[PDB]
RNA sequence: ACCUCGAUGUCGGCUCGUCGCAUCCUGGGGCUGGAGCAGGUCCCAAGGGUUGGGCUGUUCGCCCAUUAAAGCGGCACGCGAGCUGGGUUUAGAACGUCGUGAGACAGUUCGGUCUCUAUCCGCCGCGCGCGUCAGAAGCUUGAGGAAACCUGUCCCUAGUACGAGAGGACCGGGACGGACGAACCUCUGGUAUACCAGUUGUCCCACCAGGGGCACGGCUGGAUAGCCACGUUCGGACAGGAUAACCGCUGAAAGCAUCUAAGCGGGAAACCUCUUCCAAGACCAGGCUUCUCACCCUCUAGGAGGGAUAAGGCCCCCCGCAGACCACGGGAUUGAUAGACCAGACCUGGAAGCCUAGUAAUAGGUGCAGGGAACUGGCACUAACCGGCCGAAAACUUAC
RNA sequence: AAUUCCUUGUCGGGUAAGUUCCGACCUGCACGAAUGGCGUAACGACUUCUCAACUGUCUCAACCAUAGACUCGGCGAAAU
RNA sequence: GUCAGGUAGAGAAUACUAAGGCGUACGAGUGAACUAUGGUUAAGGAACUCGGCAAAAUGCCCCCGUAACUUCGGGAGAAG
């Protein structure tokens, strides 16, 4: 089917801001004596150095 | 599990030897027939001098099923083919001699008279 | 092992067990291997049972990861110093660590690697 | 004034009656449940007694819990549930702290057994409804098991409430009824249900005495 | 082991020989027709057998009077008195599916000695 | 000829319904033109159900076999952004009739493209956010809803009123059913794209042996788990209340008074309880428990604005038979959650190697062998982390 | 006569109900072809039907895989 | 338009492969429904439907053996 209205700017608005990015939940990991924040998925590895801190 | 238009053989010495099921008897829209259950059939095959003849419209019951029907002690029964006999509204075999093994169904749904002339009944 | 559930890692059922023998290949050349994540935990698994072969050493446990390994090499390997290294451990030969997603597709990564702490 | 128990679905199985006839029994497991609670008119304004079931940990049980256990004075237990009484007499028969053992039950006593369903995900309408499914062939184009139609046209104009469609099936309270208790292990804590009871194996149940076959 | 072993073991009969597909066997089937509790011997070939513990069955197939008929039983039903397995088959495989297609002297079976 | 010709898609069938009652069971009245009985005609009171085929474009019908019955209609002759396209009505063609002809035909025939990713309402399911007067937590609790409601034979009553028979009951009491629905997987049976086995062609692993890739999982024989039905079990109920027709009251506003008047009391499937399920967003938000029973800072020291939080919960993590994306279980190991490993179960069916017997194909022993998965136990060996986010009261009026 | 409008009824054959069609009896000045009507082996992705076999077309649907759908990341329209 | 390896094979079909060339340009995941393309299917077996549409089935080589009718060629690979 097609839209049969233009859609309201209040719908497009309430419906388009579903479409948000869920920010990462970041811990405290402690490499080359600095404390960097990574995901709690990625703590083991920034441990054990198989993440890129750059 | 026999319903319209499956061909069933005639465990009889009616002259028919195979039937099509026409109607399944036990209540309307009743979908299968298994052992000692009776359906209404036409006889598609016949021997040419007989009591019954082809296109014969005739009240027969199951005697032997191939899908295997469960009994109460757990056991099951399974057949080679599905084979009926032709009865009257008696519930009495049309034929005098029963041919192959028949199930307890009959004994069950007192088809007495097939059941003493079944040579085996399994 | 347990069958994958969902569809099949390479695509199909063969890619599948084509993908599982390579990274199994691999993970028992190099030591670790990052691949991504879905692959690591379908082939730890995997790679396990294929260690437990080589623990088992005999002819036919030989033959048995042979008919997935097929890299003589590779078998050999298992069979002189993956066995022998994991007689004394019981299970959990591998392990998975999540690593960063890739940039092109931000698909979960992992690197899984063979126990060493023993 | 009607019996019951907390319990879980160990699993099924077959045994033979003294007939030798084969009896399809879910084996459930209607372990110990502790009377935590009883529900009165007085207090509650209805007659009920609230059932602890299952072993958990101290630590896993969380403080409110921990609490209503404690006032209770039992041990926490994984589970708990009410079950309804008609009248005061039934909860004057139960008391707080009570042992509720297989055994409340008996060989041959109808039950209602109460669980809840497997998880049949996002189902279709053939699935879920046992709709008719659209021919095979014979022209039909991709509706092989779609709905059908849907409403009338102008006249209602909408869809009305309750039109069967997909959607996810399972994971409902189902409550079986008239389910003959073949055998009561009193040793193993056992019911031998006659029949199948609804949910997956391990899921908690609600063996209750049977509301019409009383 | 099962989770309701402990269930089954008290349904589980001795008196079972051993006997696998392709063994021709004749069971005792109790038959209580007419209040009159008899013993009906079904003889025949074990074409499978599936299942475990209490819930195991076997299928017995035996030609009688140009029907081949299976009869499938419990292998732990009370209604069966006794097995005896009168000689062993030396058949490939777990089921024998195939005899059912087979007649005459083509359904014969290899025994083992 | 009033909307629609800058388009409102037709008949039939399918699918899915929903509604009406103008009744094909369940209750009655009359006829008893049944004196009677089995039956039946007629007229008053929707919950369910109301089959499958053949010939039909077939809207209609007829036929076959059943059925308790095979209801009639409305919903754009319901339903083509749901399907088909047989009919019908383009363009081809043949025949028949008309026409000089082009052509025409509610004439007979064959062939003849069914588009669209759903914005809104609607509906079916899921979440997120707020409420619900502190911040949580289990247990609920029915206002209101939804679901279901079908009905057969056979037996006893009973060969029992008629009392000539033939034939043959009501009402009650049992057995077994058909269709439908729900749950479930013990059985049976289906499936099985990492299970086992056999096997063809080919190419490989140097070669033999043993295997692998590909050929629909190459094919074939099986096949536990899960999912299933053809399977298993269960359900429609039993009761209560209020209701057409049938009555009761002493008998009147009215006389031997009178069914009944005005008043007041008693007897179906429909209705309301009852059964199952949802349900406090039920804006009128229950009995308990948990922390606290304010920790700190800033403008005001009113009313607020932020941190930390006690309580609990997410997010991450291991996961599930829970799943489109949610929520449920386990876990910051104080742990069996999954995998592995060890066993068992189960499926396959007798592995590899070696030895033996055969000029060999192959067979036998090693050996219930080997291989393997979902199930069941053990087993912290691997991963559940040496972690981050949220998450507490304005009070005032009114008896003791 | 070979001539099928045939509505031909009647009867059958074929189905349990059998369309297409096949037969005899049929149908009277007929009726339509002394050359435009009938036959015709072979042929036909022609139209119609009956059989055997076969089957998920159906009773009546179930399960498996893959491509979508669905989830995440990137790019990113459309009719209206 | 030219060349046309090997093994099966009649073959330039088909399967697998040599040489050679590619993995071709969105990916990762995920057992939803539903759609598509494949696969299997108990018991029936066209009861589906306008219609056996689709699917299923037969399928190759060698021995036999092949009907009505015929234009004497065929039908015919009849059929079995
Ligand atoms: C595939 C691609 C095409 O799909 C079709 O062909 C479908 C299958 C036609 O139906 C086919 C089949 C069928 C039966 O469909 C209705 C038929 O009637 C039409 C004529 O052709 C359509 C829909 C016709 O519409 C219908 O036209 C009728 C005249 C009236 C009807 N409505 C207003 C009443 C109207 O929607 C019509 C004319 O093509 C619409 C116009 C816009 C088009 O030309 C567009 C460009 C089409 O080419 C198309 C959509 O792309």
């Amino acid at each position: 089917a097609v839209p049969k209205r233009r859609m309201s700017r209040a719908n497009t608005r309430s419906r388009r801001a579903q479409w948000k990015a869920e920010a990462p939940g970041l811990v405290t990991v402690s490499v080359a004596g600095q404390q960097r924040k990574v995901p709690r998925r990625l703590l083991k590895a920034a441990r054990l150095g198989l993440v890129d801190l750059d | 599990m026999i319903q319209q238009e499956s061909r069933l053989k005639v465990a009889d010495n009616t002259g028919a030897k195979e039937i099509l099921c026409i109607r399944v008897l036990g209540g309307s829209s009743r979908r299968y027939a298994g052992i000692g259950d009776v359906i209404v059939a036409t006889v598609k095959d016949a021997i040419p001098g007989g009591n019954v003849k082809r296109g014969d419209v005739v009240k027969a019951v199951v005697v032997r099923t191939v899908k295997e029907r469960r009994r109460a002690d757990g056991s099951y029964i399974k057949f080679d083919e599905n084979a009926a006999v032709i009865i009257k509204n008696d519930n009495d075999p049309r034929g005098t001699r029963i041919f192959g093994p028949v199930g307890r169904e009959l004994r069950e749904k007192k088809f007495m008279k097939i059941v003493s002339l079944a040579p085996e009944v399994l | 092992p347990k069958p994958t559930k969902g569809p099949r890692l390479g695509g199909s059922s063969s890619h599948q067990s084509a993908l599982l023998a390579n990274l199994a290949t691999s993970l028992f050349e190099h030591g670790r291997i990052k691949t991504t994540e879905p692959k690591a935990r379908a082939l730890r698994p995997y790679a396990e049972k294929l260690i437990t072969h080589a623990k088992k050493g005999a002819l036919h446990n030989r033959r048995e990861v042979m008919k997935k390994i097929r890299d003589k090499d590779v078998v050999h390997t298992l069979f002189a110093e993956i066995g022998p290294f994991y007689a004394d451990r019981n299970g959990g030969y591998t392990r998975i660590i999540k690593v960063e997603n890739r940039k092109g597709d931000n698909a979960p990564m992992a690197v899984i690697e063979l126990v060493r702490e023993k | 004034a009607r019996k019951g128990i907390l319990g879980t679905k160990l699993g099924m199985t077959q045994v033979f009656d003294e007939n030798n006839k084969v009896v399809p029994v879910t084996v459930v497991k209607a372990g110990p449940n502790v009377v935590t609670r009883i529900r009165t008119t007085e207090r509650d304004g209805y007659s009920a007694v609230q059932l602890a079931y299952g072993e958990i940990s101290p630590r896993k049980v969380i403080k409110p819990v921990a609490g209503q256990f404690a006032a209770a004075g039992v041990n926490p237990r994984r589970h708990v549930a009410e079950l309804r009484l008609d009248d005061e007499a039934a909860v004057a028969e139960y008391e707080v702290g009570q042992e509720l053992t297989a055994e409340i039950f008996s060989d041959g006593a109808y039950v209602d057994v109460t669980g809840t369903s497997k998880g049949k995900g996002f189902a279709g309408t053939m699935k879920r409804h046992g709709f008719r499914g659209q021919g095979a062939a014979h022209g039909a184009q991709a509706v092989h098991r779609r709905p059908g139609s849907i409403g009338g046209c102008a006249t209602p104009g909408r869809v009305f409430k309750g039109t069967r469609m997909s959607g996810r099936m399972g994971n409902d309270r189902v409550t079986t009824q008239n389910l003959k208790v073949h055998k009561v292990d009193a040793e193993n804590g056992v019911l031998l249900i006659k029949g199948a009871i609804p949910g997956r194996n391990g899921g908690l149940v609600v063996v209750r005495s049977a509301i019409k076959r009383g | 082991m099962n989770t309701l072993d402990f269930v089954d073991q008290a349904s589980l009969r001795d008196d079972i020989p051993t006997f696998s597909p392709g063994d021709t066997v004749n069971v005792h089937v109790k038959v209580i027709e007419g209040s009159k509790e008899r013993i009906q011997v079904f003889k025949g070939v074990v074409i499978r057998r599936q299942g475990g513990g209490i819930s195991e069955t076997f299928t017995v197939r035996k030609e009688s009077y140009g029907v081949g008929v299976e009869r499938t039983f419990p292998v732990h039903s009370p209604n069966i008195d006794h097995i005896d397995v009168l000689t062993r088959g030396d058949v490939r495989r777990a089921k024998l599916y195939y005899l059912r297609e087979l007649r005459g002297k083509k359904a014969k079976i290899k025994e083992k000695r």
